[PDB]
RNA sequence: AAAUAAGGCCUACUUCACAAAGCGCCUUCCCCCGUAAAUGAUAUCAUCUCAACUUAGAUACCCACACCCAAGAACAGGGUU
RNA sequence: UAGGGUUUACGACCUCGAUGUUGGAUCAGGACAUCCCGAUGGUGCAGCCGCUAUUAAAGGUUCGUUUGUUCAACGAUUAAAG
RNA sequence: GAUAGCUGGUUGUCCAAGAUAGAAUCUUAGUUCAACUUUAAAUUUGCCCACAGAACCAAAUCCCCUUGUAAAUUUAACUGUUAGUCCAAAGAGGAACAGCUCUUUGGACACUAGGAAAAAACCUUGUAGAGAGAGUAAAAAAUUUAACACCCAUAGUAGGCCUAAAAGCAGCCACCAAUUAAGAAAGCGUUCAAGCUCAACACCAAAAAUCCCAAACAUAUAACUGAACUCCUCACACCCAAUUG
């Protein structure tokens, strides 16, 4: 119940870098893993939409907020 | 049925090419980057008058190094070690 | 081909792209204002004079009478002392309501 | 600014709403504690990890083979510890970093079996009437790896 | 005849609106730029190719730093349509003798001297 | 693809000076650190050369500014001296 | 009633004969979009509809060895009481 | 202002270590800027004979005298010898 | 074994550099010089350079210090190129036509890569290998003009000049003004007048011949896909015609 562009965008918007080969392998031999990934992608999409609509103040998405590095 | 003259990209008549949204967005972002570069290129720091000889020493040193490397152009040396080791092609055992 | 031609020369790809990107973009009214909010003095003076001099004024609906019929009516009204009048209604309604003639 | 219900008054997609942050964090902590207890009880079976080695993400599980197209300079028969894992799990639970996971959380044990070469690959180039005919043979190096097991700790 | 395209003086004149839009400022301006070729040298005149070769931008998408002086300014403007320019602002002091092995460029021009591999 | 990475400043390409590539790939089972890779050493040398060039350019600019200031001061002193006598 | 093009035949007529052919004889059937008209609004007139609705507005052949042949180069087909 | 490459040229782009040159015979495929068989509007339409504009190509498009010439003159036909 | 500016061909592996302004020639299908290119070597300045400097009858161009750089002059060799095509601008003749003939400035093609359908010349992009990796440059045509505010007509009269006649329109003049409130008349039709409206008042773009040619949807949240371009593990001399080393 998702699309490839939005799914890839939501997966990239979570610091969860995963190539396409591993994604296909999981979808083939691990339906539950891909289901959880799709759920996380939909949650990130909804959080981003809510943020763009209300500009946050001050949730900033429980799943968003990338981990900074130095 | 659409018969047109030879070669569609030259001549008096050519197939009319139309622009899409991809090329439009590409040109827009390119113009934005160009305007950013223009803005960044509008604030000098030395005003020319302050750069009448602040690094000529480095240029002279680099030129001297290049000249020394060029003048060093000479054939290699020679040694008897290789000429004597070449005789080992007939190395014999007991 | 030459520079100037009788027909419209096909512009280059980059030229057409620049011409299309540099098009005119008019403003976008967020609300659009389309969905937002002499002789008459002489007429009034004459109507006031008539109202002041209307000792015995009458009203009819003369319209079906031809020009010759109107001329005959004017002749009859000139025989016996009496005059006719023809004034508008747009300028007469305000004075009508103001003269307490409900 | 009321809008009567029409075919375009509201968007077509369902307007969902997210829960509060306090309850969300509470549920997150509860699920984390549940997963920690499940891991401590030893309920998992046959773990799998996505090891990003040799610039490639391999869906590693257990007792599987991997062949890399380069040299690592390691004597055949030595244990190796891989890192950069970012997708560990098994059944009824999963784990993934942001991106990489903690070192003390995952431990991938691997070994070396052999260091062979690739089959004789042929290179060739040709053109039209340009007398262009180039040939070359290449035999890049290869290796073999075997992941013994994938341990896990309750570090959460 | 396609001659050497020149640029007038009214172009390079930052206005208050431009300064407000970007982060740069007139007083105390940057001293170095972050040149990064984003366009190939082909399909361009020969003088532009020579300028690109002199600037040292053979491999595209590669960072490069040059002096912010009138000469280098004009040299950059000559190919402005083929390179990306950005200021090199150092949050901390310049790289000392001790801060030369652990460094990083980082996007948006931010040369960090304490480059580590751990989360905040 | 994901251009959003540039908004946060974590390299447009995920394989760019990030923790997914700079971090050592493998390591000895006993915990010993594996030797550095050739690509990592090349990137380190490139960064060192870049920093050296930046420092050299900054020092050259500072020296030029100081020389210009000294020349201006010398010209002012010469003018002041010529004003007398 | 005659021809045109197509589908058949030798019993009368001919070239002629144990046949075939025409000069000789039989048959050939469905409307085609271009217009003119009820009823009313944008345009309470009027008005044929790039508004809603009504007028001139597929039938045909078929799908169980060996001798002769009107069937056929062979192959194949029809008959062999 | 739009469509034509069917006439005269214009350019020589592969085809001079070969594409055999016009008419006339059998066979005709296609397009309508439609001569005729079907249907309409107007008309200097009292009717035929006429003229104009749209659709319809399912069909038809003769027999002969001359010049080698498609073209070029003439005798008789059918609604027509495009 | 004639000659021949001429047709044809001129044998194994791999690396690198490698496209020319013109002149003469019983000559433009051929030759030389010049110019481009290659090898070994001695020398130092080669290019964008900044104020300025460079004519009476527009893009521009020459010299040009700091500044990016590492390229340039010469010596001694000698083969190879010296018929070009397309694109943007100045053009020249032609028809302000030709895949039409010739120059000036830049790019491409003769050299691979990803697209515009099959394309040399159009857009993007070059240092050369592997991996079953990641990020990007160029990249998908849009669009339907025609009604209309359609209520309603006395008269000084056929004003005067010519017009046997045009009185309101064969031609010229002033164009007043009574109707309660508006044309010596703005069209239509009259030989000529007769009749019909109007100005104003009272609500008021397509067609050529074998047969049209990628299926196809206006309504799930802007971002994806997309190279031999950049990066990831290793080592790198291993993608130009002729010619050369
Ligand atoms: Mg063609
Ligand atoms: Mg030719
Ligand atoms: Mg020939
Ligand atoms: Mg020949
Ligand atoms: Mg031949
Ligand atoms: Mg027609
Ligand atoms: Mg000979
Ligand atoms: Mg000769
Ligand atoms: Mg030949
Ligand atoms: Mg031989
Ligand atoms: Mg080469
Ligand atoms: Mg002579
Ligand atoms: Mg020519
Ligand atoms: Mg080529
Ligand atoms: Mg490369």
């Amino acid at each position: 119940g998702l699309k490839y562009p939005a799914l890839i965008g939501n997966l990239v918007k979570c610091q969860v870098e995963l190539n396409r080969k591993v994604l296909a392998d999981l979808a083939i031999y691990e339906p539950k893993t891909f289901k959880s990934l799709a759920a996380l992608a939909s949650r990130r999409r909804h959080e981003g939409f809510a943020a763009a609509l209300g500009d946050g103040k001050e949730p900033e998405g429980i799943f968003s907020r990338v981990v900074q590095y130095h | 049925r659409g018969r047109i003259p030879g070669r569609q990209w030259i001549g008096k008549h050519r197939r009319p090419r139309f622009v899409s949204l991809r090329a439009k967005q590409n040109m827009i972002r390119r113009l934005e980057i160009e305007a950013e570069n223009h803005y960044w290129l509008s604030m000098p720091y030395m005003t020319r008058e302050q750069e009448r000889g602040h690094a000529a020493v480095r240029r002279r040193e680099a030129f001297e190094a290049i000249k020394a490397a060029a003048t060093s152009k000479f054939p290699p040396h020679r040694f008897i070690a290789d000429q004597l080791d070449h005789l080992n092609v007939t190395k014999k055992w007991s | 081909s030459k520079a100037v031609t009788r027909h419209r020369r096909v512009m280059h790809f980059q030229r057409q792209k620049l011409m299309a990107v540099t098009e005119y973009i008019p403003p976008k009214p967020a609300i659009h204002p389309s969905c937002l909010p002499g002789l008459i003095r002489l007429l009034r003076r004459e109507i006031a004079a008539v109202f002041q001099d209307n000792r015995m004024i009458a009203v009819c609906q003369n319209v079906a009478l031809s020009a010759e019929d109107k001329l005959l009516m004017r002749h009859q009204l000139r025989k016996h002392k009496i005059l006719m009048k023809v004034f508008p209604n747009q300028v007469l309604k305000p004075f009508l309501e103001d003269s307490k003639y409900q | 600014g009321y809008v009567p219900k029409t075919s375009l008054s509201s968007p077509p997609w369902p307007e969902v709403v997210l829960p509060d942050p306090v309850e969300e964090t509470r549920h997150h902590a509860e699920v984390v504690k549940k997963v920690n207890e499940m891991i401590v009880t030893g309920q998992y079976g046959r773990l799998f990890a996505v090891v990003h080695f040799a610039s490639r993400q391999w869906k590693v599980t257990s007792e599987d083979l991997i062949l890399i197209g380069n040299e690592l300079d390691l004597a055949c028969g030595e244990r190796i510890r891989l890192e950069k894992v970012l997708l560990v799990g098994a059944d009824n639970f999963t784990l993934l970093g942001k991106p990489l996971l903690g070192k003390d959380l995952v431990r991938v044990e691997a070994t070396v079996i052999e260091k062979t070469e690739s089959w004789p690959r042929i290179i060739m180039r040709f053109r039209k009437r340009k007398n262009f005919k180039k040939k070359r043979i290449v035999t890049t190096p290869q290796t073999v790896l075997r992941i013994n097991s994938i341990e896990i700790a309750p570090c959460l | 005849k396609f001659t050497r395209s020149r640029i007038p003086e009214k172009v390079f004149q930052a206005s208050p609106e431009d300064h407000e839009k970007y982060g740069g400022d007139p007083q105390n301006p940057h001293k170095l730029h972050i040149v990064t070729r984003i366009k190939s040298t082909r399909r361009r005149p020969y003088w532009e190719k020579d300028i690109i070769k002199m600037l040292g931008l053979e491999k595209a998408h590669t960072p490069q730093v040059h002096k912010n002086i009138p000469s280098v300014n004009a040299k950059l403007k000559v190919v402005k349509h083929l390179i990306r320019i950005k200021p090199l602002k150092l949050p901390q002091g310049l790289p000392a003798e001790e801060n030369m092995s652990n460094t990083c460029l980082k996007s948006t021009g931010e040369l960090v001297v304490q480059w580590h591999l751990k989360p905040v | 693809g994901g251009q959003w990475r540039l908004q946060q400043g974590l390299a447009a390409n995920p394989s760019g000076y990030g923790p997914l590539t700079e971090l050592p790939d493998w390591s000895y089972a006993d915990g010993r650190p594996a030797p550095p890779m050739k690509g990592q050493l090349r990137r380190k040398a490139e960064r060192e050369t870049f920093a050296r060039r930046v420092v050299l350019l900054s020092q050259e600019m500072d020296a030029g500014l100081q020389a210009w200031q000294l020349r201006q001061q010398k010209l002012q002193e010469e003018q002041r001296k010529q004003e007398n006598a």
